[PDB]
RNA sequence: UUGUGGUAGACGAGCGUUGUAUUGGAGUUGAAGUCAAAGCGUGAGCAUUGGUGGAUCCAAUACAAGUGAGAAUGCCGGCAUGAGUAACGCUUGGGAGUGAGAAUCUCCCAAACCGAUUGACUAAGGUUUCCUGGACCAGGGUCGUCCUUCCAGGGUUAGUC
RNA sequence: UUCUCGCAGUCAGACAGUGGGGGAUAAGCUUCAUUGUCAAGAGGGGAAGAGCCCAGAUCAUUAAAUAAGGUCCCCAAAAUA
RNA sequence: AGGGGUGAAAUUCCAAUCGAAAUCCGUGAUAGCUGGUUCUCGUCGAAAUAGCUUUAAGGCUAGCGUGAGAUCACAAAUAAG
RNA sequence: GCGAAACAGUACCGUGAGGGAAAGGUGAAAAGAACCCAGAGAUGGGAGUGAAAUAGAUUCUGAAACCAUAUGCCUACAACGUGUCAGAGCACAUUAAUGUGUGAUGGCGUGCGUUUUGAAGUAUGAGCCGGCGAGUUAUGAUAGCAAGCGUUAGUUAACCA
RNA sequence: AGUUACUAAGGGCUUAUGGUGGAUGCCUUGGCACUAAUAGGCGAUGAAGGACGUGUUAACCUGCGAUAAGCUUC
């Protein structure tokens, strides 16, 4: 039909995704939908592996990657990859994230998942 | 003064609803449709209760015909050999109920050899 | 379209013989005892033993 | 044996619960509740609570275990059913039909009772019988 | 196209008030008819 | 024996039921009714027994028929099938909390960003929907612990406009 | 069965054999008089078949024998040259 | 403000509709017009034919359907020299 | 029965004249299930009163369609208005009844009424249940049947009792 | 190789149990329909009919009237 509720757009979707990753920077793990948890894990680890660096080039990057939360912000969560996230886990070939199964949800029985951060 | 009526027309629907139940379907379960099933019931029992005689008379007919066609013979030539010599009273269904019998209908067509 | 007579209510039922799901998984926790599914979490709060969610 | 609940028109789905129901009938209560809280139609959440109650009716009234019985028959009731309005195209106005159910389930402790219903089918004749030999001397 | 029914009791009260309804003698007939069936409206005041 | 196939058509003789005129009787000993089953007539119909009834009823004779239910593209006491199908109506996500239960309700930032205005204003209309406390029961086109939902309590202040 | 009377209904019928016509002696078109049928007549046959054949069924009969029809089977009853 | 008003013309608009809205009574009008009408057995059992209709979806009469009654078989009558 | 047994013209439609609703029952006496129990909430259990809680408030009767399950049997091999006549096997035994529930399987097997020359009807109204719902009466006449007085015979209107 | 299936997801058949339902049956709280009599209306001296308010009553429907769910003489 016409004009109506838009829903999941792909512009809606990258932004959604960039939140979600911010999300699990900022808190640490995340309670979301499998589909959306593994794309952040993918995202996350692609960012845990490109901090390492440590420089500018790396931080204007990612500046179009990260959405501002409650918590952190895009040029504090720069720091916070940088500095604990990336750093911690680079010790192994990947796997800088793990995403786990839960339940349904409560109105909609939607198959949901956790993230966590971990090496 | 009204009269109700109620009593009657419920104990009527109730019967006619009743003696449609047993078929499948939905048809146990109201009463134009239970009605309209068993004016077709009624009107196949009808109907058989004077066809089935001509048509068991025919079962008859077909089964003496068999063992006479095993017999050396067929119904057409049985009647004429009951034509001919030896007609017997012993009818088509009791020649029939005679070859469950041992060796009964052996001797009646047996008998009726010209 | 639309129906012109109507399936019954027998035809119905054995039509909605299929809409139920399909069976499940069983899954053993060996620290917190729970009969739970495979590859999820138990209401105990561990997926196969990994501490990784809370009491409820 | 019963201690029974009944539930008398809660907002919910009858052709949700026939679907566990035809799963859930059976069996017992000690792995009925098992197999009842591993779905996720949400539509018994507004249900579980309820039998909570017969099983501690079962702890206080009488004594008894509460854990011994098994779900002998369902009810899939159709009671009152409500109607709210649909926008729909030229003001027709569909009726959304909220239908209700006068949920009532049995929980017997033997594995008999699925026989009784039997007795009682065979004992309303057999009790007319009875009555009539009784007046049968005084026909 | 504008919605029907704009709402306003002012015009309502000035067409069907009481002091328009009780001023011939078809008012008056449909008052006391009205009075009579012992509707809950005589007129726009009290719909 | 003939028709008893039967419209139309008209001929003859009947059956049930509410109630009434009666002979009447039964009853918490189980009344009507309802639910159930393995009788009698030529048929309307009569039935007989048992539980539900915790109180009125029944049936032959005749009468008032507001009497006998298949359509009158009926009437209302209610809902099936169509079907878990079509829709769920100008965007949601996470952290924590409320709560027995949270995408759902709330604090926060995100999301979207309209910004001749996703901001307020008073008029007609709404007459409390304003706010506080409680609940989410009826409803939120899902849940919703929340609501502009409900309940309880309170509030709107002119001489000048 | 005419009549007094209650008097209908009918006042749109359809066909078949003979005298037929309108038409292509075509039409599930049509029309009368004599034989009848369906309406309002079922059933057997015609594989189903309102009007055709046998035929007029009141019910019961998993009744006897006949009629059209069928008789290699589905399909009742034909064997033999 | 109603078989009226009204109209840059369209049957346009009058409480999203108007060759004239809704609305109160005669009126349950009428229809030679459709559809249906709740229990049963059964005497006999049609017809859609002739004329007429400002008549053909209808009705009238005579028959056909039928009973109460008259004639009580030579009767209305049917048939073979 | 009045629309109104009932917070019955209440509410409500429309601005409006006007229109215009539906539905009752515990028991006996609340003797309202004290008490305990679960339960955000519903509501229900036991015990107890209560003869009886199909009288515990889902409280007079508490039907059917519709919504579910189940003894026994059958059904995942069927061209079929879903059945009639037969009849396997199984479990079953009464309104003392030419037996109860099936129907594996065979022969047969295209709804009711109308329009009507004639409808399973590929013409139709018809999802279903339940109740209501249409041949009466009055007046003049006609006929079928019966009665009184009774062949210058009966008979009332008004009026009086 | 020919065989029916317990199979059975589920359904059908008689019945039982449970639910909207209060039809049917009993009764009414309630109307309906009559009987003949006093008599044949009120009121600008403030009428009928309403709004508003009022409670030993908290309000609901209603009664009444600032004397305000009322009241006085005998």
């Amino acid at each position: 039909s016409y004009i109506n509720k838009p829903g999941k757009t792909s512009a809606w979707r990258v932004m959604t995704v960039r939140q979600q990753v911010s999300a699990v920077l900022a808190y640490g793990k995340i309670e979301t939908t499998l589909k959306k948890a593994k794309n952040t894990q993918k995202r996350l680890d692609k960012l845990i592996t490109l901090a390492k660096v440590d420089n500018f080039n790396n931080r204007r990057q990612v500046k179009k990657w990260l959405l501002n939360t409650n918590l952190f912000d895009v040029d504090q969560l720069m720091d916070h990859l940088f500095s604990k996230v990336a750093p911690k886990y680079e010790k192994t070939p990947g796997g800088y994230s793990r995403v786990l199964k839960l339940g349904p949800r409560r109105g909609d029985a939607t198959e949901m998942a956790i993230l966590q951060l971990t090496d | 003064m009204r009269i109700k009526g109620g009593k009657q027309t419920r104990v009527r629907r109730k019967k006619w609803l009743k003696q449609a139940s047993g078929s499948f379907g939905t048809r146990h379960a109201s009463y134009k449709v239970a009605k309209q099933t068993v004016i077709q019931a009624a009107k196949y029992a009808y109907r058989d209760r004077r066809n089935k005689k001509r048509d068991f008379r025919s079962l008859w007919i077909l089964r003496l015909n068999a063992a006479l066609r095993e017999q050396g013979m067929t119904y057409s030539v049985f009647i004429n050999l009951l034509k001919k010599h030896n007609i017997e009273i012993n009818r088509k269904v009791l020649s029939e109920l005679a070859i469950k019998e041992p060796s009964k209908f052996n001797l009646i067509v047996q008998k009726v050899k010209s | 379209a639309v129906q012109q007579r109507r399936s019954s209510k027998h035809r119905r039922d054995k039509r909605r013989s299929h809409d139920a799901l399909t069976a499940q998984a069983l899954s053993v926790c060996q620290k917190c005892g729970k009969k739970k599914l495979f590859h999820r979490v138990c209401s105990c709060g561990m997926y196969g033993d990994l501490r990784v969610k809370k009491a409820y | 044996m019963i201690a029974f609940a009944k539930q008398f028109r809660v907002r919910i789905s009858p052709q949700k619960a026939r679907l566990v129901c035809q799963l859930i009938v059976g069996k017992k209560t000690a792995d009925a509740q098992n197999i009842l809280s591993n779905t996720p139609k949400k539509a018994a959440t507004l249900i579980a609570k309820l039998l909570n109650s017969a099983i501690a009716n079962a702890t206080n009234n009488h004594g008894m275990n509460g854990d011994a019985l098994y779900v002998f028959e369902c009810v899939a009731n159709q009671g009152p059913s409500m109607k709210r309005t649909i926008p729909r195209a030229k003001g027709s106005s569909n009726m959304i039909t909220k239908r209700s159910s006068n949920l009532v389930v049995k929980l017997s402790d033997n594995p008999n009772e699925r026989q009784e219903l039997i007795k009682q089918q065979k004992a309303l004749v057999k009790k007319r019988v009875e009555g009539q030999q009784k007046a049968k001397m005084a026909r | 196209m504008k919605r029907t029914y704009q709402p306003s009791k002012l015009k309502r009260a000035k067409t069907h008030g009481f002091l328009a309804r009780m001023a011939t003698a078809s008012g008056r007939k449909v008052l006391k008819l009205r009075r009579k069936k012992q509707r809950a409206q005589l007129t726009v005041s009290s719909e």
